[PDB]
């Protein structure tokens, strides 16, 4: 039930423990200690700009209107989520991530727009 | 059909380097996770080499710089009893040290090991100290300690390491076993070479690491699973004395000898030693072939800081001859006596700008340690000797069961669900 | 009507000058001073990161789905926000915000499955 | 198309490629390189706790309830979104920035009470 | 203790002034050329003097 | 007469130096001192260093 604790669980499982990995991101002799911990802080800010940037502030799950191409991953759910732990499927995947977040990101800039022009 | 779903938080790991941080005077067990384990690319062991140098040099910052004593010397041999063994050892040396004023000198006769003294011009009454010539030596402050304090090494946020909980794991390649911990073990900064002292000890049976086990140009890592006693000795009661040599600047020496000179020496008992040989020799078969020749020899060459364990005992710094105890061969109450000698003058890291004088210590001294692991390097019949001159291999063998990984808790997946 | 003027004010008093206090969070020798910058960063850091583990993100005031406990306090509203301060009302219930923020987050895991699934 | 680009294209072009800047926002001598890094973080929360404060938090364009004032700039949309780049816009009307914001937090603090008495 | 001092011991040879070579055309070819530009800024029926 | 690596020796040493870098003492032609003596240390720039 503690830090990583999931890590070997199957991703179904694993993604109820969501709550447990968030809150371990945040915490000349002792420089070295203060660019690690300015480091930890730019590296955390990064991915919550990333999640802004995709429509996903302030969420655990966040589900998108980005359709999923078999091209990244042909296995159904049962495949995915009652095996294939997360450290598995990130392995999987990993070629196909920086296509996937660009595809959210220009997503999330049409809804912007769209909802500004019905606000109009 | 299916939607990107992205998922925050997620129990991901990827290998990376960071700044690990001291804790000086908490474990997840990760059920069905199998993680690849590589020592000799563990970059804890880098950082902790660093770390124990510069912490060393740190402490000598604020102590007595010997440039003072940087004059001939003038010695003859020492009027006391001394026995075979320690004829040509000491020397009786007098000396013009400088005084608190500047015009002023004082006469100083001191007992110098032979090791840290120098002739001059081949001439048998005139000698310089050992280090005159390529450095200045710092005197190490009698109020601090060499003792080998444990260290933790704890990761930053956003980092995790790893343990490897498998009682025959080698040092590399998969675990079955593993968990997470927020912080290290304390490991103790002993440092030794040939014969690994005050260590972990294998849980099971002595396990034989080696980067390339056929590959003779590397170093075997043997942990023992059970220790060795080693009992070590100088039997000689020391006089200490000292001079100002500055404003407020004390040289601290040896003035005298009460009694015989006799010897430093370190005993290992002889069937303890046998039986640990022969549990080594079992394990080498299996990498080795069975119907084989295993023979011990002592090492090749080099100077008195390769071809000898080197080890801090109370204080002082001795260099024992380990021939006794690797002269054997294994074809398909007793005690092994190893002679040792005392240095002042050392140079601790394998560094050539830097010296520092050890102080003599009062009275008798007596040490006692465990023998956990041995260095050993290859030459049918296979030759192994003893090694072990690269302090990072001493701290490789008890980081090795330890990685650093980066968390990663950002990714997608699949799912049902359409915004 | 400065920071922390309405500190003895009353909890409905108070509670209208949250913009005031939210805005003095952010702004070898000088390393000191290095620590306690990166310092307050992480703590701010912090305690956006448990709004938003809470469902609370982006906001000063936030309603939730947790009831309250009388055991926690069995005072009545204008107990408590005609009187009891914020300096009052922290030392009273000192002994339970870690039960409390503990049930704030139980809630939120609950209640993001629940909209994933109805958004299935 | 990379950073900057559209810093000479008219406004209503230049909204378009709002991802591209924020993304450029983020990432004894070593000394003032930390202190570089710690004051860019700094700077970064501080706009963006702004953005919470005024309700406008995980988006790049927000609406808002706060009329403009033709006594901070009298042009029409054509004269403003097909002409004056932003840095010509930002010239315009720096006279007028403190007074907008002081308007945007006044009215997210009425929001967010008449918000929470219709959730009571 | 270690610390070594560099010198000149001596000089093999004859001793001779050090110097550096600058073509005579080109040098001039230059100042021309900045002598066009400054008269952008003083005057033009002018002389500049170096 | 510079020093050498002990503290009781001395050693003869002659090297060349450049009248720049040398000052008179009291108009004396035979008696000269470093530029820098009354001023400052001088620290020789190292031999490995570019
Ligand atoms: C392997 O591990 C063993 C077990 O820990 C270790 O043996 C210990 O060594 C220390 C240091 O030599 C011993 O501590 C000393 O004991 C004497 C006798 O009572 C004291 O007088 C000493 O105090 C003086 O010196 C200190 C500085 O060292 C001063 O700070 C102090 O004020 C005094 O002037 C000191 O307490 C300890 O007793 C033994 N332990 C046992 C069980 O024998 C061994 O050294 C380790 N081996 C290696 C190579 O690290
Ligand atoms: C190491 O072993 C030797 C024996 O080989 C020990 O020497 C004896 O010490 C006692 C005093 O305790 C004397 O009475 C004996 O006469 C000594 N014997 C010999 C042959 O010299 C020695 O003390 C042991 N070691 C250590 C490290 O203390
Ligand atoms: C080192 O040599 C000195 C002499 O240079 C020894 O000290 C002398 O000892 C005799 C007795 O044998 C005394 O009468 C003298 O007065 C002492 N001289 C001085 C200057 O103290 C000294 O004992 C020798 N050191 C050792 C360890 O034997
Ligand atoms: C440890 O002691 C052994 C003797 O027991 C030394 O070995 C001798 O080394 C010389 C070369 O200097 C050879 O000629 C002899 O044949 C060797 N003797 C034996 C019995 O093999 C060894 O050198 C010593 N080691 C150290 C580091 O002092
Ligand atoms: C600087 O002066 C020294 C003498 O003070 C010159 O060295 C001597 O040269 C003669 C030959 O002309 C030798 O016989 C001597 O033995 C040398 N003396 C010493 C101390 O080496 C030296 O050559 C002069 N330096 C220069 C550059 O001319
Ligand atoms: C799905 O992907 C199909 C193939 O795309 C190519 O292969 C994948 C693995 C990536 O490497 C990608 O960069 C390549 O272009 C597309 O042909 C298909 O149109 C995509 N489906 C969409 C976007 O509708
Ligand atoms: C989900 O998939 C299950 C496994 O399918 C088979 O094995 C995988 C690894 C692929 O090679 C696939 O092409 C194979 O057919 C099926 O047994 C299961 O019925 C599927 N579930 C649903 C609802 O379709
Ligand atoms: C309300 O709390 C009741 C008592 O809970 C106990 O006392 C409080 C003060 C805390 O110390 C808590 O940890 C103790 O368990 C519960 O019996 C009651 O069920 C709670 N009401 C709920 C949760 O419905
Ligand atoms: C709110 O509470 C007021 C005070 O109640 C009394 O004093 C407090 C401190 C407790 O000891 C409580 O048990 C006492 O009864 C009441 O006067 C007031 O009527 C209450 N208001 C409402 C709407 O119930
Ligand atoms: C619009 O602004 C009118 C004039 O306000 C004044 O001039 C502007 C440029 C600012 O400097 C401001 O501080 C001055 O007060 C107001 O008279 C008018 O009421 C405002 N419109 C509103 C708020 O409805
Ligand atoms: C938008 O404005 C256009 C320009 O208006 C004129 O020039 C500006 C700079 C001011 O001085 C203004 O008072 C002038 O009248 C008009 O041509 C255009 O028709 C306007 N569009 C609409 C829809 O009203
Ligand atoms: C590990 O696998 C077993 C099934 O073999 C399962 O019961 C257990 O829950 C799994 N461990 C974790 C952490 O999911
Ligand atoms: C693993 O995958 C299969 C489909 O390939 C699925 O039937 C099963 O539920 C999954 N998990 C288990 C329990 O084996
Ligand atoms: C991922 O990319 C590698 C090349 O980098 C390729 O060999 C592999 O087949 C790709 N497919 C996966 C694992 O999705
Ligand atoms: C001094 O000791 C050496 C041994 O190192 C010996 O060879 C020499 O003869 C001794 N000299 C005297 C005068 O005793
Ligand atoms: C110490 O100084 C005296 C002169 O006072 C000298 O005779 C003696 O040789 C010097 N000692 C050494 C070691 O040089
Ligand atoms: C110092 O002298 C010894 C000989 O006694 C020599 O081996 C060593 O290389 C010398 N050190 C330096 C820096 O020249
Ligand atoms: C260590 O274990 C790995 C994995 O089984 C094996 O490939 C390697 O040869 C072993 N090395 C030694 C020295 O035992
Ligand atoms: C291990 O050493 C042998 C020589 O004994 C060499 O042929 C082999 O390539 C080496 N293996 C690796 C992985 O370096
Ligand atoms: C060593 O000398 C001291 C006097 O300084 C004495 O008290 C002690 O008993 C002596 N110890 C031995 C072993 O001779
Ligand atoms: C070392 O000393 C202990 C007592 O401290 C004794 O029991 C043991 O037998 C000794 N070991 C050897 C090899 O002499
Ligand atoms: C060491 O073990 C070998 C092999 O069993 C045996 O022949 C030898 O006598 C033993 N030596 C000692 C000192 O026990
Ligand atoms: C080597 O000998 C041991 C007995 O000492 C035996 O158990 C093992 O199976 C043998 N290995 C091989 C490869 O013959
Ligand atoms: C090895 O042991 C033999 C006796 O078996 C002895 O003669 C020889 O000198 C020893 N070698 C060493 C280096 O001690
Ligand atoms: C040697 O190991 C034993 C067993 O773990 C331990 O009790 C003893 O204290 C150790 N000896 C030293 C000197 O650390
Ligand atoms: C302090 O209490 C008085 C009533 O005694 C009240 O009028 C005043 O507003 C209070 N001050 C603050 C800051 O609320
Ligand atoms: C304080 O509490 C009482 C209820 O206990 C309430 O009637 C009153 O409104 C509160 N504030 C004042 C104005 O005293
Ligand atoms: C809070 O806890 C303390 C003990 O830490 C206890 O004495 C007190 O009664 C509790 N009650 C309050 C003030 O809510
Ligand atoms: C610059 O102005 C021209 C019209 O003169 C326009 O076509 C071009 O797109 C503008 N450049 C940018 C970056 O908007
Ligand atoms: C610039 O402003 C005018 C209105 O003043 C408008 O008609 C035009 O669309 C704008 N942009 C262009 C294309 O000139
Ligand atoms: C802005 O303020 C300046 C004075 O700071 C004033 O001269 C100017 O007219 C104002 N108007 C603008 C450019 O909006
Ligand atoms: C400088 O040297 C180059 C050859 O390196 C030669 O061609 C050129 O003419 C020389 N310049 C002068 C001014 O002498
Ligand atoms: C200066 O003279 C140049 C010709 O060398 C001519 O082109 C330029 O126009 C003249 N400028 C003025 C101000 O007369
Ligand atoms: C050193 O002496 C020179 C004359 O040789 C003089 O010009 C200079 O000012 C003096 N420097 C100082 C610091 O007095």
């Amino acid at each position: 039930l503690g830090f990583l604790g999931a890590a070997g669980s199957t991703m179904g499982a694993a993604s109820m423990t969501l709550t447990v990995q968030a809150r371990n991101l945040l915490s000349h002799w002792g420089i070295k200690q203060l660019q690690a911990r300015v480091l930890a802080v730019e590296h955390y800010l990064r991915d919550q700009q990333l999640l802004g940037i995709w429509g996903c502030s302030g969420k655990l799950i966040c589900c998108t209107n980005v359709p999923w191409n078999s091209s990244w991953s042909n296995r159904n759910l049962s495949e995915i989520w009652d095996n294939m732990t997360w450290l598995q499927w990130d392995k999987e995947i990993s070629n196909y991530t920086q296509i996937i977040y660009g595809l959210l990101e220009e997503s999330q800039n049409q809804q912007e727009k769209n909802e500004q022009d019905l606000l109009a | 059909n299916l939607w990107v779903t992205v998922y925050y938080g997620v129990p991901v790991w990827k290998d990376a380097e960071t700044t690990l941080f001291c804790a000086s005077d908490q474990e997840i067990h990760l059920e069905n996770v199998t993680e690849e384990f590589n020592m000799w690319k563990n970059n804890m062991v880098e950082q902790m080499h660093e770390d124990i140098i510069s912490l060393w040099d740190q402490s000598l910052k604020p102590c007595v710089k010997l440039t003072p004593l940087c004059v001939t010397l003038q010695c003859t041999n020492v009027t006391n009893n001394i026995t075979d063994d320690m004829r040509g050892e000491l020397k009786n040396c007098s000396f013009n040290a400088t005084t608190e004023l500047r015009n002023k000198r004082q006469k100083v006769y001191s007992l110098f090991y032979r090791l840290d003294i120098v002739p001059m011009g081949e001439n048998s009454t005139n000698y310089r100290l050992i280090n005159c010539n390529t450095s200045a030596i710092t005197q190490a402050c009698p109020k601090v300690s060499f003792e080998p304090i444990p260290i933790h090494y704890c990761a930053p946020a956003g980092f995790a390491i790893l343990k490897c909980k498998d009682k025959k794991f080698n040092g590399t390649g998969p675990c079955p076993s593993v968990s997470t911990v927020q912080c290290t073990h304390g490991i103790k900064p002993v440092v030794s070479t040939q014969l690994l002292l005050n260590g972990s000890l294998a849980e099971e049976e002595v396990i034989i690491r080696s980067e390339n086990i056929t590959n003779n140009a590397k170093n075997i890592l043997v942990q023992l699973n059970t220790p060795v006693q080693i009992n070590c000795t100088r039997p000689n009661n020391n006089t200490v004395k000292s001079i100002r040599i500055g404003p407020g600047q004390a040289f601290y020496y040896t003035g005298d000898i009460i009694g015989d000179i006799r010897q430093a020496h370190c005993n290992v008992s002889k069937a303890t030693w046998n039986e640990t040989l022969g549990k080594v020799v079992k394990q080498l078969r299996k990498h080795f072939g069975n119907n084989t020749i295993i023979r011990f020899a002592q090492s090749s060459g080099g100077d008195l800081e390769v071809t000898t364990h080197s080890f801090n005992c109370g204080g002082e710094f001795f260099y024992c001859n380990t021939s006794g105890l690797f002269n054997s061969t294994w074809i398909s109450n007793d005690s092994i006596t190893l002679p040792c000698r005392i240095k002042q003058i050392i140079n601790m890291w394998q560094r050539i700008g830097q010296a520092m004088y050890a102080p003599p210590i009062q009275g008798v001294i007596r040490c006692v340690s465990n023998i956990t692991g041995l260095i050993l390097t290859r030459d049918t019949t296979e030759t192994f000797r003893p090694g072990g001159g690269d302090m990072r291999d001493n701290w490789r063998s008890e980081l090795y069961k330890y990685k650093v990984v980066k968390i990663e808790p950002l990714g997608v997946a699949p799912t049902r669900c359409k915004r």
